[PDB]
């Protein structure tokens, strides 16, 4: 078994890459509250959304799936690695 | 178990705006 | 990278911080996930996603 620190380094790995994960989701979703809140202000007055913002919002919402199937499985690996 | 429908994005209107995301880029 | 100085930051961890760090970075999962379905559930009925028809 390959450790590192006297861990096996398979674990270690794994939430290398769910701290990562969720570093990225953050940002992604700070972004997406902000450009909900322009955008129910532009609604509020009928002031029509931009197709760039459209565009910046629809490529939030797919990294976000990708983020998410990424994050699945290495959430799972981590809670089988928990054996403690 | 669900728990995970929370954690991994899963609840319905996610999948939704996935959906229109999808639609309004051109992919499949 | 800044990938790697992660993993030798989390190796030099004794056990017990270890497991605080993947008990904190699995309540932040669940937390971020809150957020994330809130906003979504509001950027639908605000229709920022619908095509451009006029």
């Amino acid at each position: 078994m390959e450790t590192l620190g006297g861990f096996p380094v398979e674990f270690l790995i794994q939430v290398t890459r769910l701290s990562k994960i969720l570093m990225i989701k953050k940002e992604h979703i700070k972004k997406l509250r902000e450009m909900n809140t322009e955008a129910e202000k532009l609604k509020s007055y009928s002031m029509p959304i931009s197709i760039e913002f459209q565009r910046r919002y629809a490529t939030i919402v797919l990294e976000l799936e990708q983020l998410n199937k990424d994050l699945n499985k290495v959430l799972h690996k981590v809670q089988q690695y928990c054996y403690e | 178990s669900a728990w995970k429908t929370v954690a991994c994005g899963g609840t319905r209107d996610q999948l939704f705006m996935q959906e229109k995301a999808r639609q309004l880029l051109g992919r499949l | 990278r800044d990938d790697i100085d992660m993993l030798k930051e989390l190796g030099s961890l004794t056990t017990a911080n270890l497991m605080e760090k993947v008990r904190g970075l699995q309540n932040l999962a669940y937390q971020l996930g809150l957020d994330e379905s809130r906003e979504m559930t509001r950027g639908k009925f605000l229709n920022i996603l619908e095509k451009p028809k006029k």
